[PDB]
């Protein structure tokens, strides 16, 4: 008669890592990394995305004619912008501390457009002529929705003084711009006075900008170029306009009306009709696991990124062949 | 093994014993089975989970990257952010890799261990009442009924009775 | 007759953790966190800090008039500002490249103030009229007390053209500005001249600056707007101005005599009369303990911070029930 | 424990030995009492001393906070400067928590080894001059008086003699 | 060690032994001699080799250095990037002599647990054909000429003959 | 008769740490920290590096006079600068974006210089006379070499207008700047125009300088200064420039033919004559370890860099005495 002492083994053939041996088939184990993706952009807990599509953050804010989609966006969870949206800039030139505007943007899911200054109240210059064969829209030429380009009316271009005061109770995003032109001949031709600037000011802002002249290669068919300019008007203050030529006027801004959690997210992905708690680039995310190896630009409620290939953590003991 | 029993002086596991991860096998007249040993098997359930919450509780906090963009004559601070984010997840990787390689080492020798002291625990008892056969083995000196067999299990294996 | 092997146990009722068991309790423990300070703002290493109270670094280098407690300064250890100080600059406006120059700060224990330009040397402006209401002083309009802000003498601004050398051995820490006016007329009534300018010129520095006119908001009712600039002049080296107008002149200047280990503490606590070899925002530091948690940012001879609540070695072994 | 002494055959330790970590108790017709074995003792002060020392020693170059200012329009590296800040404490941080979690659990089973090593001592040159009891006790077959009792600690016990 | 065997109740090591790392030592009428046991040794040559690899590969993606170079009024940027590098250098620092320190500890225990499993396997065939005397050896009640030697070897001494 | 379990010993002193004991002799060791270095700049992979000896990154692409051996160099594995070297701008001024040129440099091996405005195309204005006593050549006044030094010719300075188109394949890295003058003399003194500009353009860019005049310090013999600009002109895109007067007018630039890994190394060794696989700023390394603790910025295929100064892994067993 005897009695033995002794331990499980079983069919398993799952194998763990071990400093001092590779792939020892262990009896029971735990994956802890997730490997796989639904690879779609989904609604965040319920919450859907503005995708941007060929848009960039800029032709969206500025209101480029071909972004009419984004005319008015509810808010949002996230952002997604492609590598190389096409409808940018549609008019050549620069927007003035844009990453610093789109870091702003990770901080907001809400923005409310309203009008600041009428486009049909510049009784003394023409303010319907202010387009480009650049900036298309349905075969004919047109301009940047939300900032008008002022022109002179019956050959004069009489100082503009115009005031806006922040009576809202949100934070207010203000664009506008600067025209650049050719030549000279097309300064007067334009404005009529051949020495120009713009002066802009807040409580903050002590802005004085004039026109860059310079002989220049052509972008979508224009010699000249804009460059645009934004503010944050914080509330009771007001912004305060001078101009004597080449004037890209504010019609449209935007209330910050919800500051929280977001991100602008950068793929080629199009929306997947579809729900997540973890969104990523390349798919989203739905799993236990503590870890993934998916992409390191996540949002929402995830596993902590890590570049490993494989994590499996031995429970049970050494199986026996 | 460290501790010499799995895979050791026990040459093999029990497909057989499948309601614990340590345990007996008896043999006599009256038959022969398994029994797992419920207390040795419960403390290594419950360092074993411990163990992996401690794991995953301890790469909570973790470095989480956000998107930063910069513009053509901010390459310098670009490159910056790129060796940061990156730096960070080596780092990170480096952690979890290693501590699962580790505490993999650690948990194969931990069941070495139990099985090494459940042995003892059974040759500190039977001492001169039965051989030592080396393969896990007792082999008794009298006829050792179920009843026998039980007291072995139970602790209370009454040497001074045979 | 028996011989027994055993080991010790005593009355102990401290925990430690591992991996697989929480709250083991051992015979004996080492705690290596601290977790306590004194609440307080120390002398370091019996060098007292610079508590700026209610003052900013502006406000103290400008010499803001309500921050005469700091108009001579005695060497320090740190410094202390709060997070919001009431008196930065009382005129509204702007200073300079103001982050690259606290940064330049943390490397400096030691100011020593001197005089460059005499104020009572301006015999073709008048230097004695340049203050405002937002700067006030025992109930009168004052100015920054180390800069001079000149006007026009009889109905004439002439040129200036001011040049100073550092026959110094220490590097010179050199302050000026220069006056936005609200409109054209404020222009003619304080400088004559409606064009105006300030050319700043050293071995390194190439400047000119122009007033940017523009209608502004009130901030501390004033439209105008002080803009400040400065540079540190290397020994032997000489700083040159020219000015048109809305010029802001050095008056005083700082050596910089002591350079060394310092820095500026965010904190809105008092000084305690008290001293310590490791100092934080919080409270000072009195352990030889390897670590502590109490706050990141600290100075002098400190243990390690992290955010742990509780780090316990075992050195002793298991406690008996 | 890995080593099965302390808390396994070794039920509990002795109030009653405060001189050492680790010791005997003897018991014969003269009396008993408790002497502390010096040479294991001190072994074990020596290690976890070093140990002690070894943890705080590594720790000591570690990642320090500055304050770096920036303004309204340098949000994007005042945010990396953040990160950066932030994520050397994480790391930090884990690195402290782990190492003490797994140090403790050496510690803990350092002790058990020494433990084990000096009750298989004790057993390996007392041979079958004595009952393993299977409790940490060895009970005699001659009578051992205290002399006796001490030549059992000093390692000199004449087992040819008894 | 933890395990008792190297530099415990065996107190040193054999110059003699020169073909292997664990092996035996055997004296009787016709002579005597080392003979190193080889499955045992080649085992520990694989864990150690297998080890060095998994040190020398985790520690394969760390952080890099970049030159980056920054002008007189970009002095907090600057501060950052030093602050940045010197942080990964201490973190890998850190890690690398840690790493060392831990292994170390655990190659060393390695090799003491080889030795004390072949002590064991050794032990389990005798039994009580022969005299534990406490020192690593084994002294028998019968002859043992090199062919019984060489079964004490095999793992085929065959205990009912003797 | 008996049987004996033991060990191998053996005649080493090598000795490890472990966790609890320092200085562990042990029958077998493993070092794996490079500590050596041959203290030499060498080939990379047979591949030269670029030593630009007592010259800068500035003096050589613009071409300081003193910095001939580097009118044209091959291409390159990596830089070598010094840390102050004494032949920069030899004419006092600034290279506008230095910092940010230089990081471009890090991923490219090697320029192919061409010209794109003859020296002698510039009939309208003095080119052959735009020399300073700041920059020498075999005792006489010479100049940045590649980029021209306008004057006026006849006592007028007519507008310049001229365009280069980028025809090459290669991206083209290019060169040119402004001249700031002592005061109002020397401006007409040397072009005539009192008032003046130079206005650049691309694609990309609109730029407009003007002249600041300025009492300035003297460096090497001159009150006058020169900030120097680059662009980088992609295929098929053409650069313009316009001036009135203060131009310093490109004469060559430099083809981008090769990109790639490359560094700029600041060290004060010359060349080593000699070939590695792996560089440092100190000397180059040659072992199989798998660390090093020589220094943090390498180039090739190299250990990776530790402070520490030993690492060894133990492999035997302890040993006895
Ligand atoms: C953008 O437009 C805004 C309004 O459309 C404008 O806001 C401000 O306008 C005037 C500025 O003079 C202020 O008028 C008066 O309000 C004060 C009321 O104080 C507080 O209490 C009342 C209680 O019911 C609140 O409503 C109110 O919000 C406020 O918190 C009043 O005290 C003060 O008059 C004073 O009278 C005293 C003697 O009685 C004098 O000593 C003292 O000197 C003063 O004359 C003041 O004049 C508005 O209150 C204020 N609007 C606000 C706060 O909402 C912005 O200024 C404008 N922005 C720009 C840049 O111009
Ligand atoms: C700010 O103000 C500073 C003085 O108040 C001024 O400093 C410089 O001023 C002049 C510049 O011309 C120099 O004068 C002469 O000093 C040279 C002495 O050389 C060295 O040896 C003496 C030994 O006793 C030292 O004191 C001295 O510090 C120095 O290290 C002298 O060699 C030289 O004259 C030469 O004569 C030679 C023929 O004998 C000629 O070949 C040669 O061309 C030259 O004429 C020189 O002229 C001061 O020495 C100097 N002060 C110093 C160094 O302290 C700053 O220049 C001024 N800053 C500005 C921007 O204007
Ligand atoms: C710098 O200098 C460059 C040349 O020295 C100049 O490049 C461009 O110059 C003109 C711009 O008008 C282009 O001329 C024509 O080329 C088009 C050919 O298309 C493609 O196919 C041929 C096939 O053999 C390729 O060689 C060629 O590379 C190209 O990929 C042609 O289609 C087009 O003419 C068109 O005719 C159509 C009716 O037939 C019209 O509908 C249409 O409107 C258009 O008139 C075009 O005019 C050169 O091709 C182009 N050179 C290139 C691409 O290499 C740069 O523009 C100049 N830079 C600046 C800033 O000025
Ligand atoms: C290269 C060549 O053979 N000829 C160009 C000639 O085409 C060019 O004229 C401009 O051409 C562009 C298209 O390439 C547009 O047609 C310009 O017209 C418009 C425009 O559509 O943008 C008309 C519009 O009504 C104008 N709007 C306003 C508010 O003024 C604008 C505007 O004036 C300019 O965009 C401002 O820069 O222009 C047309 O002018 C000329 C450049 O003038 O150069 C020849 O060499
Ligand atoms: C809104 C309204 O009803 N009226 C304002 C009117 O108050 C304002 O005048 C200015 O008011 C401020 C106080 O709000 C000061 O009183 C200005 O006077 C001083 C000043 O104290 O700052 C007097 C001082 O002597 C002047 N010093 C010098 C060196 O010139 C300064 C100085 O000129 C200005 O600060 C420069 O910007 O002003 C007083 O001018 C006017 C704005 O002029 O606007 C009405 O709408
Ligand atoms: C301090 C004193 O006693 N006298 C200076 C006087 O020397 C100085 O004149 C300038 O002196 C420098 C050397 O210090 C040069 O000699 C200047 O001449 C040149 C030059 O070599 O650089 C001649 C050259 O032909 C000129 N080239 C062109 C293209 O114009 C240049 C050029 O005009 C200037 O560099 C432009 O800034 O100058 C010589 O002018 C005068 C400053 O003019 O000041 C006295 O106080
Ligand atoms: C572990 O096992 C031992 C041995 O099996 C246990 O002792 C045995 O316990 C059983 C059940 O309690 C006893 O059965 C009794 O039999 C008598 C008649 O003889 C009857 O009157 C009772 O009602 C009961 O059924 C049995 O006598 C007893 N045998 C021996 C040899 O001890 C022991 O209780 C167990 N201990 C533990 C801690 O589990
Ligand atoms: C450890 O303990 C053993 C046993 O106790 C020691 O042996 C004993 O040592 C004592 C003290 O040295 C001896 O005492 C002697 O007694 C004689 C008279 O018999 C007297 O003449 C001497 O002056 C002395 O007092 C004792 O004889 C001896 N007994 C035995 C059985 O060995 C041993 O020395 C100790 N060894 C170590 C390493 O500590
Ligand atoms: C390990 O060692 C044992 C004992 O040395 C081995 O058994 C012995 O094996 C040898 C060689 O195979 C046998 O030798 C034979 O002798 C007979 C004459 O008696 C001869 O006819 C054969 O040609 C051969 O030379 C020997 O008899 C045998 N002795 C004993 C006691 O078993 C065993 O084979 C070895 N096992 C392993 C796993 O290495
Ligand atoms: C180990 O003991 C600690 C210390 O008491 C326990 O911490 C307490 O946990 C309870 C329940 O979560 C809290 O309400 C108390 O605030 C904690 N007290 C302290 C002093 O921290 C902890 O629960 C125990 N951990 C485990 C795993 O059993
Ligand atoms: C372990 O050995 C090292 C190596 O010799 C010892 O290092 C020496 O320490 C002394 C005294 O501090 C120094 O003066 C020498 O410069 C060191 N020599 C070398 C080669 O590094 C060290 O002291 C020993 N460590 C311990 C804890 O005993
Ligand atoms: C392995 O055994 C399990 C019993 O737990 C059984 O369910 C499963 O079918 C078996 N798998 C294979 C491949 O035989
Ligand atoms: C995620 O997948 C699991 C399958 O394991 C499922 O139970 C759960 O419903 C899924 N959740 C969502 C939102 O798809
Ligand atoms: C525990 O025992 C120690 C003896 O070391 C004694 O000083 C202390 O008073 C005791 N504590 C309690 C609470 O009984
Ligand atoms: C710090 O506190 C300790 C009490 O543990 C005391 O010995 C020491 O004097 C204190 N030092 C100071 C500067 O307060
Ligand atoms: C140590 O022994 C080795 C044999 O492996 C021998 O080659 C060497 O000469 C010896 N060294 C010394 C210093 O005796
Ligand atoms: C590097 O040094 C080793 C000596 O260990 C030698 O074998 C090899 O040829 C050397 N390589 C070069 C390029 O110097």
């Amino acid at each position: 008669d005897q009695i033995c002492i002794g331990y499980h083994a079983n069919n398993s053939t799952e194998q763990v890592d071990t400093i001092m041996e590779k792939n020892v088939t262990v009896t029971h184990a735990q994956d802890i990394l997730e490997k796989t993706h639904n690879g779609k952009l989904c609604d965040l807990d319920g919450v859907k995305p503005l995708i941007l599509r060929d848009c960039s953050v800029a032709g969206w804010l500025l209101g480029n004619p071909m972004c009419d989609e984004f005319i008015n966006v509810p808010e949002w969870s996230y952002i997604v912008e492609k590598a190389n949206p096409v409808n940018d800039l549609c008019y050549p030139g620069d927007f003035n501390d844009y990453e610093e505007l789109k870091h702003l943007l990770s901080r907001i899911n809400h923005f409310e457009k309203i009008q600041i200054i009428p486009k049909s109240s510049w009784s003394s210059h023409e303010a319907s002529l202010g387009v480009s064969s650049a900036c298309p829209y349905q075969g004919k030429s047109s301009f940047f929705r939300n900032v008008v380009w002022l022109i002179k009316k019956n050959s004069t271009y009489p100082t503009i003084k115009r005031s806006y005061n922040n009576t809202n109770q949100e934070d207010l995003l203000v664009l506008w711009g600067i025209h650049h032109p050719k030549d000279a001949a097309e300064q007067t031709k334009l404005y009529q006075n051949p020495t120009t600037y713009i002066s802009v000011g807040t409580s903050t802002l002590n802005q004085r900008l004039v026109p860059r002249i310079a002989t220049r290669s052509k972008v979508n068919g224009q010699s000249g170029r804009m460059e645009f300019f934004w503010t944050i008007l914080k509330p009771n203050d007001a912004i305060n306009f001078e101009s004597n030529g080449n004037f890209i006027a504010p019609e449209y801004a935007y209330k910050i009306v919800k500051k929280g959690d977001s991100t602008i997210m950068k793929s080629e992905l199009e929306y997947g009709n579809c729900n997540t708690k973890c969104q990523t680039p390349m798919g989203a995310i739905n799993s236990s696991m503590p870890f993934h190896n998916i992409h390191p630009l996540t949002i929402g409620e995830c596993p902590k990124y890590v570049k490993s290939n494989r994590l499996v953590l031995a429970t049970g003991l050494r199986n026996s062949p | 093994g460290l501790f010499g029993a799995i895979a050791g002086f026990i040459e093999g596991g029990w497909q057989g014993m499948v309601d614990g991860w340590y345990g007996y096998h008896h043999s006599n007249e009256q038959g022969s089975g398994y029994a797992a040993d419920k207390e040795s098997t419960q403390k290594a359930i419950d360092g074993v989970t411990n163990k992996v919450n401690s794991i995953i509780d301890k790469m909570n906090t973790q470095f989480e990257a956000v998107g930063r963009e910069f513009n053509n004559l901010e390459r310098r601070i670009e490159n910056l952010n790129k060796k940061m984010e990156d730096g960070f997840l080596d780092v990170w990787t480096y952690n979890a890799e290693l501590l699962v390689l580790m505490e993999n080492e650690r948990t194969l020798d931990f069941h070495d261990s139990n099985v090494k002291n459940l042995y003892d625990k059974v040759r500190l008892q039977l001492r001169d009442n039965a051989k030592e056969l080396g393969n896990g083995c007792f082999e008794f000196y009298h006829k050792c009924d179920n009843e026998c067999m039980e007291s072995v299990r139970n602790g209370t294996y009454d040497y001074p009775q045979y």
